[PDB]
């Protein structure tokens, strides 16, 4: 599968893996707008909260939002 | 960062 | 509730029932460096007055250091 | 000369003979985000207007983020 | 940094 | 030798070396102040334009500014 991997934004990870879009505000949110964290991974990450994943699983499908 | 720039 | 506590920018853990906030105020430095921007979590709201620009929100990350939305 | 340039907050390589500038604005998204603030370096200085606040000079690392140096 | 706070 | 070593702020280094603080603007520079790093190496680090470093060679003597 293809993915998006920050900060190059299009890599091949093996097939089985899912693609990625992690947005999340730090304190810089209204000067600069979200973190975006863009990814594979074998699983869809867990994380936390204010942290939102979209995971998916086809081709170049976590472009930068 | 979402943004391309810095806003005050 | 998660909140944004100066000096870091990154969120942390705050009990249940605190508020975020921001506030914006002269410290000892005011006529060199301006005015001081704290973001914090606390019981109770802080006060607005003539010098204090104040936000409080109940929700995570609510208090990012503020800005003005308009030209 | 060496000037800070956004995106990036480190300090960047100019050419000799250029200016280092801030340069406060209102691009496209003025009404959401307010005004941007681009630091650069230039050969000349960018212009002064009713909307725009500019700040040139002339030595390294002369153009970090402006502040309110008062309450 | 050397200020242990953020001004505006 | 004893040198601050940042985000310690005191640590036991080789007889030989020297403590050091560099201090330099980023573009936060008005917003926190300069830059920060206390360190201790065998010899004076080298640094570049806009970078101030003072190396000294007797125990502590590089504190906070």
């Amino acid at each position: 599968i293809r993915c998006f991997i920050t900060p190059d934004i299009s890599k091949d990870c093996p097939n089985g893996h899912v693609c990625y879009t992690k947005t999340w505000c730090d304190a810089f949110c209204s000067i600069r707008g979200k973190r975006v964290d863009l990814g594979c991974a074998a699983t869809c990450p867990t994380v936390k909260t204010g942290v939102d994943i979209q995971c998916c699983s086809t081709d170049n499908c976590n472009p930068f939002p | 960062y979402m943004w391309d720039g810095w806003y005050m």
